[PDB]
């Protein structure tokens, strides 16, 4: 009524208000002496004011609500600034571009948070560059636009679409750390011209609080999404490194594990072929004109966009996952063409109302019976550590409502990446699984070219003659009977005697007389071995043996020959067991299956794989493998009529048996042999030393690797007219090593494999029976006073050696006086 | 009734096409220091021992 | 001045011009920087305009820099005025190993207290359990307490009252909440005037907390969040060089470990790696049984192996970074000299160390470890669990960078490292198994290698230079073993080498090599591509022992189908649209098309599952074909391309590649419309020169040219005379038959009548049959190609007829 | 210092350490989906 006088008169009006109001007050006030705080309703202004913001302090701290918050902070800021209405704009980011969505639209003072809330559905998403509002956000600083009609920022959009005129413009961008998380504004001055600096300034201060309201609400939402990011790739970690699978499988499970937290109502994940080029079968048509060349998209690396393989994730109401293998393009995923473009491009693509795009024919309405409507798309392409996309993940209508913010993408992006790098886990698998079939057909072949064939077997079991029947229809007796009435006697051959020469047999016989050794141990009938698959076994283990040198089969049956003598001559069988004796001998003969004619040291100097698979002990460690292997296979299974306890002892005694015979092993371990031997002279007599080692069981096994060592050397222990021959193919065998390695290796070889230093044998072979058989012959004989024929026969054959050393050392000295000198 | 009088849809007031991101590829190896570090007698050498 | 009345009658409206006019200003003034009016020096009853103006204070303190330490200490400071207390303080509320801990963080607190004299250090605070005290028991309880009397109370403890100097008679005490989980602490410690604090102090105290919960909560917010955003940013950086490649469990430990040296916060940290050996050999555990050596006595896993660290890296960080390697580091070490990761090795628990030095369970140094004086205080070591649960390493964390205790956030941090760390051995034990299985791979190849290959000894049988120079043939010149061959070779025209009616019934296996090696002398692509004669000599011969010894495909059906292929090129002159490199090749390819072939089918193969059928996909066994012979042409000794070219030698075996793949009938029955085309354009060129020149520069066309003449040659047993038909197609029944026997017993199937070994009698009408579909359209196709193979289709018309005859014969038979 | 304590953090209970249980808890074909991933009759008479 006089409000303009009050106007044109401020000083009257500021001493009237600053008079000392009486204690008589309008309506309650909250009147604890409140009347006179410097000015009639400063005081009371001040108690209003701080009541209604520590009701809104209460409403921030239970139950955070920043909606409701922010709303009233709205509403008490439209009537202190007077502006005609205030609004809140969320800030997000997608596809890399922050865009400001509305949140709390046209506030008033005397409004409710219903008709001002803004659905998701509803949202004027304004751009950085397309308004004030996004000038505010990218200058990160209040703007007071006096009059808009000349801001070279403001766009008519949102008033045009509201039917609504804005003058003044005042909004400020709610800060967190260097991150904008909304633009308050007020808008259209309802009682002055523009917005005043005073205005600012409450605009500031007030404002405090709604800052740290959306600083906790975008602080939860930062910590809720960083925990469920976490919580992803953890699990998908956990999936991925529980075995080794192909790409179907290992994506199915990760994307599975973790459908709880990507918070989507549909995901589904396409799978590409990797099939970089065409063979020329299928090349042939498109070059020949009988078929057209593929003109569709292309990945970047020059390849068919084809999705052999789709899996379904539909987690909204009923989980029905599916799997759909060369899905067709009328797939609802594939029929907006979104994952194809994503795989031409290899893009993040984030798409809001998708049924109002227009680069993607994304589907007019509901697409199953519930009414489902694709709205929000997330499509990521999952590329290896080669640069390679492996396939294209695409993400359908977040369960909050929202559209894919830039938290979401991140959280996506991470998962889609760490299982593109988990690729390289299907690319080891799938190479796992060709080495393993590519070892396999090797097995095979040397299989077939080891085994004694059908034709190859009648030399030794002659049954389509005979019996005209083939081997493996013959019964037990009938091939006993064949076998005894070919196999050569036990005095045919002296298979008995430490002095068995081999010089003097042929291979044939060699195995003939290997199944004749096998008989006289007994082991057959009391393991019922399989005859037929003894005569295969010692045939293939005959064939096994290389064609060289020295290491062929015949040095393999002198091995296991000697051991049977010393367990049969020797007397050595007192403290063995039967089946010991059996798994002992069969050790014997594959002694050194396929030596290659080079020794341990070779393997690692050539690096041969040998070299890399074993390491320490490398040819006895192949040498066991190999026999182990061809042993394993059924119709050469001679331990196939055996228990699992029985059997398993055989194998174990077999692996000390095979690998002892390496020399560097028997080096390190003969002082306990030596302290083994001295413990059977404190015995009194033979009888009570065999029963107390006999129920022992590591000495047993010290003591059967050093008859290993000693079968080994056995050719030494020899007859003369014997050893002179044999010794003779060593150093043909060493010199043809040395040879190599002086050709490959470029080395120069030790003197014993110097084919040069050919007149020095006599002098090598001295030095080598005095320092490695001496000591094991010695302790043997020592300890089994029947094998002391293999030390006297050691000693004359170190004393031939020794005079043909001397005679050549005397040739050396008489060539070096007379006329050198 | 919306309080920004629009319904079914986030309108834009951009009107082009639509711009996607990039894939990031800042790596989110023999470099590393220490990697250098991670992977009587006589007569045994003459006769091949 | 009349209206001065008016405002006075209706205050209304002044109440109102003033919100107008003068609201903001207030609002301004109010939330300026300023400071609260309330006298702090008395104990007048709080005003209703000194409650606005402490609201307001604390509401000024509400800035975007929010100190959390300074603004609750404000809040204390106005609760200590408000409250009628003596002294407030704060428990921060720390999870230690699965015990909650509550530690003074600000301390002493009164009216006139600064935060420099309230604020507590690491290493000054005063850590609580959950059990003991008024703190615990609120902790306990997640209430709000009042303690009238501390000495009737049942958990008030004196620890602090003596460590303080200081009495305490009546305690109120409430928990800031965070959700559920209890965040800090409040408490009061005396009433000054009077007996106790009332409700309505505990009304004021839960009225004024709202402040502080807040704060608390952005401040338990903001580290939670930093907390989660280096577990996801750790777990990311890790498994980036988890997958860079395939190594060894140290390198992929040290990788992972050192890209996230910045996120873990940490001053230093050491890793331990645990041997993996499980069971020691014989011969080491010889002298254990036997005496020799005493057995291991102490540290044991939980696995049963010994607790031996082989090697250590310890990443120095608070100073120059020093990352650093100690193979077999000795019990000195600073990282193990404490005993924390034996301990943790012996049991597998995770443990954090709070003031390390004053620990007496471990022997920690109380002396600077390094010359900056750098101080072990706190101390996380745990294992790397592995999926077997068997302990493969022990990760520890020393001092924290900020200087706090390591907390249930950096405990979960650290434990999700560990944990991804310990699933991340699949790789490295995929490593050793790759290595291991590659280097068996290479083992086997090279024995089927040397049992295939043609030794010395075996050469000598065609190349006999022992008994013609007295020199091997690796030291006889080529122009020598070039007469020894020309002496030993046979005669083409003797032999028949070049006509379609070749018969190798009455040669010898070797006599088959040496009319071989006579067709590579032929072509004359010896002398152009300069092949080393002794190496053509050693291949052929290999090529002769790889062929398995079954019924049919042996090498006599490989031997035929390169003289077919032999003459195709030279009887057929078929060599024309052909090089002399591509000839060679198709020649190599068709005496190796059916090298190691097991006897049974594609079929059989895919039916039992045969390791070749999961290797090759789709022709399993001309692939392998392939693969074996170029394995064989690898060879240095074997490899008679050595000569040629790059491009000569990538061309060849990319010819082979064709032709040895093509033998399938699969792939033949596809493209053979082709054939057609080519053989219809043929006709249409006027004279064959023109023809023959277009031929000689397309590439595509000669491709399904020789993929035809494959197929041709591989069904050439057909087209021979009758006397050699009648027995060759007995072998292949042979054959099939004994892979029907195989599938019936292995795969308990019926075998197709083909290859059914009881209808043994009905073969002349399923040979009518394979006359009819596959070999007619091949031959007739070549003879209306080239009238020079016209030969080839009289024999398979004439094969035809009596095979015809034979049916007929069996048919009528069949009739009674 | 405002709590008398110079040297480092104090408690009033002082025995042997507790330590942490070492997490199990939290973490093949039961998901579902896993079992799909991993002129011619005269063809297949003649073993093709
Ligand atoms: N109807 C209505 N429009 C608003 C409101 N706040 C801002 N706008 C409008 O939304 C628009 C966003 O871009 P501008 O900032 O350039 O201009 C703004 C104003 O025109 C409001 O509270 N109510
Ligand atoms: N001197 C002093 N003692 C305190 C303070 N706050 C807590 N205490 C004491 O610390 C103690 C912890 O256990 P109680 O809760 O039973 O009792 C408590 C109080 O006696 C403080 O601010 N000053
Ligand atoms: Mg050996
Ligand atoms: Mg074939
Ligand atoms: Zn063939």
């Amino acid at each position: 009524q006089v409000h303009r006088f009050l106007d044109q008169n401020p000083g009257f009006a500021d001493q009237y208000f600053g008079r000392k109001l009486s204690p008589e007050d309008v309506a309650n006030a909250c009147e604890d002496g409140c009347p006179e705080g410097c000015t009639s309703f400063r005081e009371l202004c001040q108690v209003e004011e701080s009541a209604a913001l520590f009701e809104l302090v209460q409403d921030m701290q239970e139950n955070v609500n920043m909606e409701r918050v922010v709303f009233k902070i709205l509403r008490r800021l439209c009537s202190i600034l007077h502006a005609d209405r205030c609004s809140l704009f969320m800030y997000r980011q997608r596809n890399g571009v922050a865009e400001l969505a509305t949140r709390l639209f046209s506030v008033q003072p005397d409004s409710v948070l219903e008709d001002c809330l803004v659905p998701p559905d509803s949202e004027i998403v304004f751009p950085l560059d397309i308004g004030v509002v996004g000038h505010v956000a990218q200058t990160k600083k209040m703007v007071n636009v006096q009059d808009v009609m000349e801001c070279p920022h403001f766009s008519s959009f949102a008033d045009e679409l509201t039917d609504y005129v804005t003058r003044n413009i005042l909004a400020t961008p709610i800060m967190n750390g260097k991150d904008v998380v909304a633009v308050i504004m007020a808008v259209n001055k309802l009682d002055g011209p523009c917005f005043t600096s005073e205005d600012e300034d409450v605009f500031l201060k007030y404002l405090n609080f709604g800052t740290l309201n959306l600083k906790i609400y975008h602080l939860s939402y930062l910590h809720n999404c960083e925990t469920r990011r976490g919580q992803v790739l953890l699990w998908s970690a956990n999936k991925v490194f529980e075995e080794l699978t192909d790409i179907e499988r290992q994506f199915h499970k990760a994307f599975y594990t973790v459908r709880a937290y990507l918070n989507c109502d549909r995901y589904s994940v396409g799978l590409l072929d990797m099939t970089k080029e065409k063979e020329f079968f299928d090349v042939w048509p498109v070059l020949m004109g009988e078929a057209q060349a593929y003109s569709g998209p292309r990945t970047p690396d020059g390849r068919e966009i084809l999705f052999y393989k789709v899996i379904d994730y539909i987690l909204h109401g009923k989980e029905d996952i599916k799997v759909i293998p060369s899905p067709p393009a009328d797939h609802w995923a594939l029929a907006s063409g979104l994952p194809t473009y994503v795989a031409e491009s290899g893009f993040i693509c984030n798409i809001m109302n998708a049924p109002a795009d227009e680069m993607f024919n994304f589907q007019e309405g509901p697409l199953d019976d519930s009414g489902w409507i694709v709205k929000n798309v997330l499509s990521m392409p999952i590329v290896n550590k080669k640069e390679e996309i492996v396939g294209v993940a695409t993400f359908y209508n977040r369960k909050d409502g929202k559209p894919f913010d830039e938290q979401d993408e991140v959280l996506m992006e991470s998962l889609t990446q760490f299982l593109g790098w988990s690729v390289l886990n299907t690319d080891t698998y799938d190479k796992m699984n060709k080495l393993e079939n590519r070892k396999d057909i090797a097995q095979d072949m040397v299989l077939y070219h080891v085994r004694c064939d059908r034709e190859e077997i009648q030399l030794i079991l002659p049954t389509r003659e005979r019996l005209g029947k083939e081997p493996a229809d013959c019964e037990e007796d009938e091939l006993g009977k064949i076998l005894k009435e070919v196999l050569p006697g036990p005095a045919k051959f002296d298979i008995y005697e430490f002095h068995f020469s081999d010089l003097e047999c042929t291979e044939l016989e060699l195995v003939k007389c290997g199944i004749q050794m096998y008989y006289e141990l007994g082991v057959v009938r009391k393991f019922q071995i399989p005859q037929e698959v003894l005569v295969r076994f010692l045939f293939s283990v005959s064939k096994g043996y290389r064609r060289i040198t020295y290491h062929n089969w015949r040095h393999g049956f002198n091995v296991a020959q000697t051991m049977f003598t010393l367990l049969m001559t020797g007397k050595l069988k007192s403290y063995y067991t039967d089946l010991e004796a059996f798994a002992m001998v069969t050790a014997g003969l594959c002694h050194d299956i396929d030596h290659r004619g080079t020794n341990n040291l070779y393997q690692m100097k050539s690096q041969n794989p040998l070299a890399k698979l074993h390491g320490s002990s490398i040819l006895e460690r192949h040498h066991l493998e190999f026999g182990k292997f061809l042993l394993s296979e059924e119709t050469l299974n001679i331990y196939q009529n055996l228990n699992r306890r029985q059997h398993e002892h055989v194998i174990h005694l077999m692996d000390i048996a095979i690998i002892a015979t390496d020399l560097a092993l028997y080096f390190k371990k003969r002082t306990m042999f030596q302290k083994i031997v001295d413990e059977s002279k404190n015995y009194e007599d033979r009888k009570s030393w065999v029963e107390y080692l006999s129920l022992e069981t590591t000495r047993k096994e010290i003591v059967m690797a050093m008859m290993m060592t000693a079968c080994d050397l056995s050719a030494i222990t020899k007859p003369w007219e014997v050893q002179s021959k044999v010794a003779l193919l060593v150093a043909a065998e060493f010199w043809e090593q040395g040879d190599l390695e002086r050709t490959v290796l470029d080395q120069q070889p030790i003197p014993m494999m110097d084919r040069n230093k050919a007149a020095e044998l006599p002098k090598l072979q001295v030095g080598f029976i005095d320092f490695v058989c001496t000591f094991v012959y010695k302790e043997f004989s020592r300890f089994h006073e029947e094998i002391l024929p293999m030390f006297d026969r050691l000693q004359n054959n170190r004393k031939e050696w020794k005079a043909l050393a001397d005679e050549y050392e005397a040739k050396v000295k008489a060539l070096e006086e007379d006329q050198k000198k | 009734r919306s309080a920004t009088r629009v319904m079914g849809g986030p309108v834009t007031p951009r009107k082009g096409p639509p711009k996607f991101k990039q894939r990031q590829t800042r790596q989110f190896g023999d470099d590393i220091p220490g990697m250098e570090g991670l992977g009587e007698l006589h007569e045994l050498a003459q006769y091949g021992i | 001045e009349e209206v001065e009345k008016f405002l006075d009658s209706n205050v209304s409206f002044a109440k109102q011009y003033y919100n107008l006019r003068y609201r903001a200003k207030v609002i301004s003034d109010l939330l300026g920087p300023r400071e609260a009016a309330v006298d702090f020096s008395n104990y007048h009853a709080l005003n209703s305009v000194e409650e606005s103006e402490i609201i307001f204070d604390l509401l000024r303190d509400f800035q975007d820099n929010l100190q959390a330490e300074k603004c609750v200490f404000n809040v204390m400071k106005k609760l200590c005025f408000l409250l009628q207390a003596d002294r407030m303080s704060l428990f921060m509320y720390r999870a230690r190993n699965g015990i909650a801990e509550l530690a003074t963080r600000l301390f002493n607190v009164h009216k006139d207290a600064v935060l420099e004299e309230c604020l507590v250090a690491p290493d000054s605070e005063i850590v609580f359990p959950l059990d003991m005290g008024v703190v615990g028991h609120v902790a306990l309880s997640k209430k709000i307490v009042n303690v009238p009397n501390t000495e009737e109370d049942e958990h008030f403890c004196d620890f602090v009252d003596t460590l303080t100097e200081y009495q305490t008679k009546n305690i109120l005490a409430s928990p800031i909440m965070n959700g559920k989980d209890v965040v800090a602490i409040i408490m009061v410690v005396n009433k000054v005037d009077g007996p106790h604090f009332t409700e309505n102090d505990e009304e004021i105290l839960l009225k004024y907390l709202n402040f502080a919960n807040l704060i608390m909560k952005v401040f338990h917010l903001s580290y939670l969040h930093n907390c989660e955003t280096r577990r996801g940013q750790i777990l990311l950086w890790s498994g980036s060089k988890v997958f860079e490649e395939l190594t060894d469990i140290e390198r992929q430990f040290h990788k992972a470990l050192y890209t996230v040296r910045a996120f873990l916060n940490c001053d230093r940290y050491s890793v331990g790696l645990l041997d993996m050996t499980k069971q020691k050999e014989f011969f080491d555990v010889w002298p254990v049984l036997m005496g020799e050596a005493p057995p291991y006595a102490g540290p044991r896993t939980p696995d049963g192996r010994e607790i031996n660290f082989y090697k250590v890296i310890d990443y120095i960080l608070h100073g120059k970074e020093d990352i650093k390697v100690i193979p077999n580091p000795p019990p000195d070490h600073w990282a193990l000299v404490s005993g924390l990761p034996t301990y943790v090795a012996q049991n597998g628990l995770i443990c954090n160390i709070m003031n390390a030095p004053s620990e007496d369970f471990f022997a920690f140094q109380k002396e600077p470890l390094d010359e900056s004086g750098w101080m072990i205080k706190n101390v996380l070591s745990m294992p790397i669990v592995n999926k077997k649960e068997e302990i493969v390493g022990v990760a520890t964390f020393y001092n924290r960078k900020d200087g706090k205790p390591f907390d249930e956030m950096d405990e979960t941090l650290m434990e999700s490292l560990t944990q991804f760390l310990g699933w991340s051995v699949l790789n490295p034990d995929t490593y050793e198994l790759m290595n291991k299985l590659e280097n068996r791979k290479d083992i086997f190849q090279d024995m089927v290698k040397y049992h295939v290959k043609c030794d010395n000894e075996e050469i000598q049988t065609i190349l006999k230079t022992r008994e013609v120079y007295g020199k091997e043939p690796w030291e006889c010149e080529e122009e020598e073993l070039a007469e020894i061959l020309q002496g030993e070779l046979p005669d083409a025209d003797k032999y028949e080498i070049n006509k379609f009616h070749f018969s190798d019934l009455p040669l010898t296996e070797l006599e088959l090599v040496k009319c071989g090696i006579q067709m590579y002398y032929e072509l004359k692509v010896v002398d152009k591509f300069h092949i080393p004669q002794e190496a053509l000599v050693r291949f052929m011969y290999s090529l002769s022992k790889g062929y398995r010894r079954i019924t049919y495909h042996n090498w006599r059906h490989g031997f035929n189908v390169g003289q077919t292929m032999f003459s195709l090129l030279v009887t057929g002159k078929l060599k024309r649209y052909f090089t002399d490199l591509e000839a060679l090749a198709m020649v190599t390819a068709a005496f190796c098309h059916d090298i190691d072939h097991r006897g049974t089918n594609n079929l059989y193969q895919m039916k039992s599952q045969n390791p070749l059928a999961k290797l090759h996909g789709s022709s399993i066994l001309e692939r392998h074909h392939l693969e074996f012979g170029k394995t064989l042409l690898r060879d240095e000794s074997l490899n008679i391309f050595q000569n040629l070219n790059r491009r000569q030698h990538e061309h060849a075996i990319h010819m082979m590649d064709i032709a040895i793949i093509a033998t399938d009938l699969a792939l033949y029955f596809k493209k053979r419309t082709m054939f057609q085309k080519i053989v219809d354009q043929s006709k249409t060129y006027e004279t064959q020169q023109e023809w023959t020149q277009y031929m000689m520069l397309d590439q595509t066309r000669k491709e399904i040219v020789m993929a035809m003449m494959m197929t041709a040659c591989d069904l050439s047993a057909i087209t021979k005379p009758w006397e050699v038909q009648s027995k060759v197609a007995l072998l292949v029944a042979a054959e099939f038959w004994e892979q029907g026997d195989l599938e019936r017993t292995v795969l308990q199937q019926n075998p197709i009548p083909m290859m059914d070994r009881n209808k043994a009698d009905e073969l002349p009408k399923l040979q009518v049959g394979f006359i009819d579909f596959v070999c007619t359209f091949v031959y007739k196709e070549f003879s209306r190609f080239h009238e020079e193979i016209t030969p080839m289709l009289d024999g398979i018309t004439n094969n035809r007829k009596e095979w015809k005859a034979l049916a007929d014969e069996y048919e009528t038979k069949m009739k009674g």
